[PDB]
RNA sequence: GUGGGAGAGGGUGGUGGAAUUCCCGGAGUAGCGGUGAAAUGCGCAGAUACCGGGAGGAACGCCGAUGGCGAAGGCAGCCACCUGGUCCACCCGUGACGCUGAGGCGCGAAAGCGUGGGGAGCAAACCGGAUUAGAUACCCGGGUAGUCCACGCCCUAAACGAUGCGCGCUAGGUCUCUGGGUCUCCUGGGGGCCGAAGCUAACGCGUUAAGCGCGCCGCCUGGGGAGUACGGCCGCAAGGC
């Protein structure tokens, strides 16, 4: 169970058209992770949130998924 | 906001020599450009209480300035009330 | 003045003749706001992650200006109040902080 | 009067209480059955056998219509929610997948004072 | 002064999704709900469960922290605007301009009052169902004020760190937020946990002092009567000082 920074290269945080990135810090549900699966910085983290917030609003990333198995 | 150039037309305004920025009389200024902004901010957003704080303290620190050069140099003094339209 | 980003996701279902007439409007009312245009991109026809006005798609247009900061709201207000205008998001620029140099 | 053959299949799973509707790929009911359905009154409806019971029976209704494939949606935590899933795929229901959807708010409502 | 920074600090306007309720439609029947058990209640005028559409109010899941911001009360969806405080670097300007602060003025959770809006959910009072010796309660079904907005009052609190403000001084270690640096680590500014010397009745405190000192304000003088009586002041009232 590897941390999602450490795959990965350099990428901006502010981008919050960038799908494709940011889909990696999304739960199994369309929760944000927490910071030790995402193993970010406190500020770094404090950034993701509110860019992915944005993404959500923006219609590109959810703000709920279903869970599937069970 | 207050623009890095308005800041400077009001210093190169009051400066007592070329490259004075710290003196009794910008210092003055500077504050009472900040006041006027203020105050207008508080016409309207009557309900902004924090903010108005940030004004009694900056009008505190002008007034005790003033009374400094009151006490210094009078005549500095008066001229600086009659520029800036105060007390 | 300052800069800013307009975030504008419109009706997927358009032909060119609409579409090129909604962008027209944007474009009107963006020179009416005094908002000069840096740059543009055109990402258009996506998949939403949501529905949003029943419509699994969207289609997005990106631009970058410098606006009279007292005019932002009133331009998004104009640009939302156009039917096939589903989502506008305008924001202020910011420098790209990045991870992992 | 339908045959519906593939279809849809929600366990409602409460405390106090299971209830299994069984509907179309377009997500209207065909059959449903719950703890009360049977025989069952008072607390006994909310026990994992009585949720078995009433998965089955609304399984063998919607045989009936001649179904065969299902998609499993699971709503609610509840005591035997998954003795009906278990019941559900003993059934002869073939189930296709599992998922569990139950509705949780992003804070809208003040709970009642047993809930808070 | 100049150049950097972090933040749920404040005010205004917009706006997004989840959920609840209600309404319209489809499909579908005999129950749902609820409890320790129940009952009241709702359901054949078709409920519950399920799908689609709509209206509305309120609050913002994850992120979220033993975290951050504020003088306090207190502050958390996203966006823009208006605005307060504050930290760091440079060592540039003024030249003691400092601290504290009776009175005054301003702010001040919740509840509460006034006028007008609004009202989904919760819910004092209230109406019921249970339990019980009784049940004026705990539990269950309803439900009004209220909770929400504007403007104006009220001025309280375990308004708590139960620790007034400022400055100097007196081992370290460890975790953490946010600057700067030759970024092993050093160095500022917050938050924490162990502990030197010391203090303390003890518990504990210990560079975020409850240590060593200086300055100024507030306050205490056995328990009950009593935050009562009286007088004054304030309040529309409740009531407060
Ligand atoms: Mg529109
Ligand atoms: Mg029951
Ligand atoms: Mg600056
Ligand atoms: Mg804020
Ligand atoms: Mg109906
Ligand atoms: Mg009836
Ligand atoms: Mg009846
Ligand atoms: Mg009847
Ligand atoms: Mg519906
Ligand atoms: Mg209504
Ligand atoms: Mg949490
Ligand atoms: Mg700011
Ligand atoms: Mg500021
Ligand atoms: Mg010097
Ligand atoms: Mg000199
Ligand atoms: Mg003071
Ligand atoms: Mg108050
Ligand atoms: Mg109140
Ligand atoms: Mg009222
Ligand atoms: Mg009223
Ligand atoms: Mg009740
Ligand atoms: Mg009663
Ligand atoms: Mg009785
Ligand atoms: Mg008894
Ligand atoms: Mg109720
Ligand atoms: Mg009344
Ligand atoms: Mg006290
Ligand atoms: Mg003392
Ligand atoms: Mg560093
Ligand atoms: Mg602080
Ligand atoms: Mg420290
Ligand atoms: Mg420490
Ligand atoms: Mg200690
Ligand atoms: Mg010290
Ligand atoms: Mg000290
Ligand atoms: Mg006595
Ligand atoms: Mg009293
Ligand atoms: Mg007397
Ligand atoms: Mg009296
Ligand atoms: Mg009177
Ligand atoms: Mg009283």
């Amino acid at each position: 169970k590897a941390k999602v920074k450490a795959t990965l290269g350099e990428f901006d945080l502010r981008d919050y058209r960038n799908v494709e990135v940011l889909k990696r810090f999304l739960s199994e549900t369309g929760k944000i992770l927490p910071r030790r699966r995402t193993g970010l910085s406190a500020k770094e983290q404090r950034i993701l949130a509110k860019t992915i917030k944005r993404a959500r609003i923006l219609g590109l990333l959810p703000f709920t998924e279903k869970l599937v198995r069970k | 906001p207050i623009t890095k150039e308005e800041k400077q037309k009001v210093i190169q305004e009051f400066a007592r020599f070329p490259g004075d920025t710290g003196s009794t009389e910008v210092q003055v200024a500077l504050l009472t450009l900040r006041i006027n902004r203020l105050s207008e901010h508080l016409k309207v957003h009557k309900k902004d209480h924090h903010s108005h704080r940030g004004l009694l303290m900056m009008v505190g620190q002008r007034r005790r300035l003033l009374r400094y050069l009151q006490r210094e140099d009078p005549e500095r003094y008066r001229a600086l009330i009659e520029k800036l339209g105060i007390r | 003045m300052r800069r800013y980003e307009v975030n504008i996701v419109l009706n997927p279902n358009l032909d060119q003749s609409q579409l090129a007439l909604e962008k027209e409007i944007i474009q009107r009312a963006l020179e009416n706001y005094g908002a000069r245009v840096e740059k543009v991109e055109e990402l258009g026809l996506r998949r939403l992650a949501y529905p949003i006005a029943k419509d699994p798609q969207g289609y997005f247009l990106w631009y970058q200006v410098e606006m009279p900061e007292d005019r932002v709201n009133d331009l998004a207000r104009e640009l939302r109040i156009r039917d096939n205008v589903r989502r506008v998001m305008v924001v202020k620029s910011q420098e790209p902080f990045l991870a992992n140099a | 009067k339908r045959q519906v053959a593939s279809g849809r299949a929600y366990i409602h799973a409460s405390y106090n209480n299971t209830i299994v509707t069984i509907t179309d790929p377009d997500g209207n009911p065909i059959t449903w059955s719950s703890g009360g359905v049977i025989g069952y009154k008072g607390s006994r409806k909310g026990t994992p056998y009585a949720a078995q019971l009433a998965a089955l029976d609304a399984a063998k209704k919607a045989m009936a219509y001649g179904m065969q494939s299902v998609d499993v949606i699971v709503r609610g935590t509840g005591a035997g929610r998954e003795q009906a899933i278990r019941a559900l795929q003993a059934s002869g229901l073939q189930v296709k997948s599992i998922v569990d959807d139950t509705p949780v708010p992003h804070n809208g409502c003040r709970p009642k004072k047993k809930f808070r």
